[PDB]
């Protein structure tokens, strides 16, 4: 809501994936530390969420969310970092198909490679927000890959 | 109390030299 | 990052580490 | 090998690690034989500029906190000299130090400031500070050496005919001569300009206090080259220039 | 204990005074709020109504045969509670940037830092040696005295 | 004059070790041995 | 997979007196393997939004 | 005395009447202020709670078995205090432009003015002559009668 | 500026002098 | 002087700093200097600097 998530910065090494991704307006270049970041800033959609809830008069959930915020921010900060750094590969889906994904879904009839759907339960969403991934160290087969795809 | 130019000059120069000696405490 | 500390001081300060929710692997030398 | 202030290693650690941060975490560490050997390797490289070049020991088995590489990139810009008439680093090592300093200048953990990037993804291709001050100068360029101690400061000169007729040159580090209290130089002043523009006042004061130790150490090294090493085996002037 | 969670949350938002809510346990002291402090704290009319039904139930209880008193001023309420909060208090993502500290020998390959002090460990000499064998390692040492305070301060700062 | 201490495994020490000239000889010789070493 | 700080967890102890809140359903149970697989593939979709 | 410093400072702002505050000393006389004079002066709604709770504390003290009476009108309060102030009273930098007046013989070199009158001083002739020898000095004289009032007038005016 | 006044009138008006915070040097002539 | 301070790197003669305590500020406000008389060497100085 009310933000841009696509930028074309430079002539990236993989010319078929010259795109950049940022969730929640968090830039990937500004590396952070989990002990000191995620406190003192909020984003747009969460701001309307909290204002709507405090207008509605609910307060326990409001306190819970405004307290739980740094966990959310550190999770999606690392998510932006790993989606922009690690997953850059020749097998990444190209910019043309990425642009065409949403119009294809709103048209309702696929002609090229369609997306894939999976089913999840209700409690899984709460567990997803209550948990967060944390990268320990980079993949062993990370640096040698260009020889394999070549 | 009172104050005057010569004595105050000696005063301020004494603390300036004290600070400079603190600077040269690093000067081995 | 990971840190290596002697078992005696780990045993003495294990309450602070479990209060801070840190992971510890230890060998007691009997 | 002597510390700037002797015996400071044996005082209590709580005194030495004053606060939080990369420099604070780094301070309080103590070296071992490997780092002692590498430090004397660095000093030998400083003592012989025209024959010794340096590069990093990179292995796939490395794993450590990024702060150590970060500080190394911060400090190699002042420690080493490049451009001018002689160089001490490889292009790869200069590039790595430059990208490390780029990482440091983008590292922000106390205060969030505005950033204005440039057209490319090159390191230091951005403008920082409340006043727009260009950090793209410190990007390595061997034509003049903007990012190291060869930046707009003389380093070699001639005084009198030497007893050895192929070693007329005098090699002076940071433009000073042995025959100095509180004097600075261009590269150090611009590094402090960068740091006060970045608003990292902790290490601004740290480096401002640490100046005299750097100056006296470089004067001693200057003396060692210009006095002890004068022999028939010194490199000829034309080959040193070329 | 106080009559209602509405007053409890109002005084929590104003200072953070964690005062409990009455749940019919014991003949204890009960603190209630009248018109001046209601106007000060700005409760909705529903909570004032609720407090009124609660007070009239207590009057019915004492006629049917527990002590109740009301506070008039904010200064009197502060002196009656006996506690003022410090605000601030944000909760971060994690307590320390170091996730793990250990003493085994198998993890020396993945370890990144080590602190040394005179200890009675049969393998400390070994593990210190094979940790110092690394080309870039973060080593700290003790300087006597209370090493526990040094270790805790270091592990807080790192 | 004694050098500032540096830690040796688990105990601090302040030994100067071998002479700098000997160190330079051994480092250069080992490096050129690595250069020829194949 | 990391868990948040438990300083916020006192809200479920507050919920005893404030029992009317449907939040967190007084969670004190460990999730099952299928629930972990569900959240794992949710986070996989987060990894690959397109 | 009055039950609070708040009312005393308020009437200090209104006129400047310095009135003390009861601190449990003696069975004395106490004044109190009702809704009429509270609305007159415009005290904040916080202080009414304090005054009423002090009044009910005195009620409890009376029921435990000291005189309290209230003022209703501004004119009654003016007759009650019995004093009306003189508004502003600015204070200068120092009392007089003259800092020092002495008699010592060594200070005649630095002295700048002198007043004369028939006095029983063994050195008055000497100091008068020495002060008169100066090229530009400020000499004043007495003309009989009261010397103290003249000197006081001169030292205020100079 | 300073002034010189006789000791008897200084001794008689010294209360006003200390009430107005003025400095005085005096010699009592016994 | 001021642009040099805000630039953070001095090229010429720098100013001088000194140390004071906390209560010194209140004492500085509650005391005030007052000049008694001019300097003895005031009038003759131009000869010295000339």
């Amino acid at each position: 809501w009310a933000t841009i998530d696509v930028e074309y910065r430079e002539p990236a090494p993989y010319v078929h994936a010259q795109r950049y991704i940022r969730y929640c307006g968090i830039d990937s270049r500004e590396l952070i530390n989990p002990t000191t970041y995620g406190i003192g800033m909020t984003y747009h959609c969460y701001n309307e969420m909290l204002r709507m809830l405090v207008a509605a008069g609910k307060d326990s959930e409001a306190a819970y969310f405004r307290s739980m915020l740094p966990f959310h921010m550190v999770r999606f900060a690392r998510i932006n970092q790993i989606i922009n750094e690690d997953l850059h590969s020749v097998f990444s889906l190209p910019d043309d198909m990425f642009n065409a994904l949403l119009p294809d879904l709103i048209a309702g009839a696929h002609q090229n490679a369609d997306p894939v759907v999976l089913d999840v339960s209700w409690i899984s969403l709460w567990f997803a927000f209550n948990r967060s991934f944390e990268p320990t160290h980079r993949n062993e087969m990370l640096e040698v890959a260009p020889l394999i795809e070549s | 109390s009172s104050d005057s130019g010569p004595l105050l000059s000696v005063f301020a120069l004494q603390e300036i030299m004290q600070k400079v000696r603190q600077v040269q405490a690093d000067y081995m | 990052a990971m840190l290596l500390a002697p078992g005696d001081v780990i045993k003495r300060s294990s309450e602070e580490l479990k209060q801070r929710q840190i992971q510890i692997n230890l060998i007691d030398w009997t | 090998y002597i510390a700037p202030n002797p015996r400071i290693s044996s005082i209590t650690l709580t005194q030495r690690i004053t606060t939080t941060g990369p420099f604070a975490i780094l301070t309080g560490s103590t070296p071992t034989a490997q780092q002692l050997n590498d430090v004397r390797k660095i000093y030998l490289a400083l003592m012989f500029p025209g024959q010794i070049i340096l590069d990093l020991k990179i292995d796939p088995g490395e794993r450590m906190d990024p702060a150590v590489r970060m500080v190394a990139g911060v400090v190699g810009h002042l420690l080493f000299t490049a451009g001018g008439r002689f160089t001490n680093l490889t292009q790869n090592m200069a590039r790595q130090l430059d990208i490390a300093l780029n990482d440091y200048l983008l590292y922000m953990y106390n205060t969030r400031v505005q950033v204005n990037y440039g057209p490319t993804g090159e390191p230091l291709d951005f403008q920082i500070g409340r006043n727009q001050y260009d950090c793209n100068v410190f990007r390595a360029d061997f034509a003049t050496g903007t990012g190291y101690n060869g930046w707009a400061t003389i380093d070699v000169e001639y005084r009198e005919p030497a007893p050895y007729v192929h070693a007329q040159r005098y090699i002076r580090y940071c433009g000073i001569d042995s025959r100095g209290i509180g004097m600075t130089y261009h590269c150090y002043n611009e590094m402090l300009r960068m740091l006060v523009a970045a608003g990292k006042d902790s290490e601004a004061a740290y480096f401002r206090s640490m100046l005299p130790f750097h100056m006296v150490r470089f004067a001693r090294i200057n003396q060692i080259i210009n006095e002890d090493l004068h022999s028939v085996f010194s490199l000829p002037d034309d080959m040193f220039n070329a | 204990v106080v009559l209602t969670e509405e007053i409890a949350r109002a005084i929590e938002s104003k200072y953070g005074t964690k005062i409990d809510v009455y749940r019919d346990e014991v003949p204890a002291q009960i603190i209630e709020v009248e018109r001046s402090l209601q106007k000060e704290l700005g409760i909705s009319r529903e909570g004032v109504a609720e407090q009124t039904e609660r007070l009239r139930d207590l009057r019915r209880k004492e006629k049917s045969g527990i002590t109740i008193e009301g506070v008039m001023s904010q200064k009197k309420l502060l002196s009656m509670i006996g506690g003022v909060e410090r605000k601030m208090a944000p909760i971060g993502a994690r307590e320390s940037a170091v996730m793990l500290v250990s003493n085994s020998i198998k993890d020396v390959v993945r370890a990144t830092a080590y602190f040394t002090a005179p200890t009675g460990d049969p393998h400390w000499k070994e593990v210190a040696r094979e940790a110092s064998k690394k080309k870039n390692i973060l080593a700290y040492t003790s300087t006597g005295g209370d090493v526990k305070t040094e270790f805790l301060h270091l592990i807080d700062h790192l | 004059i004694k050098t500032t201490p540096y830690l040796e495994g688990d105990v601090l020490s302040s030994d100067s070790g071998p002479l700098l000239s000997v160190f330079a000889l051994q480092e250069i010789m080992q490096k050129v041995r690595q250069v020829q070493a194949d």
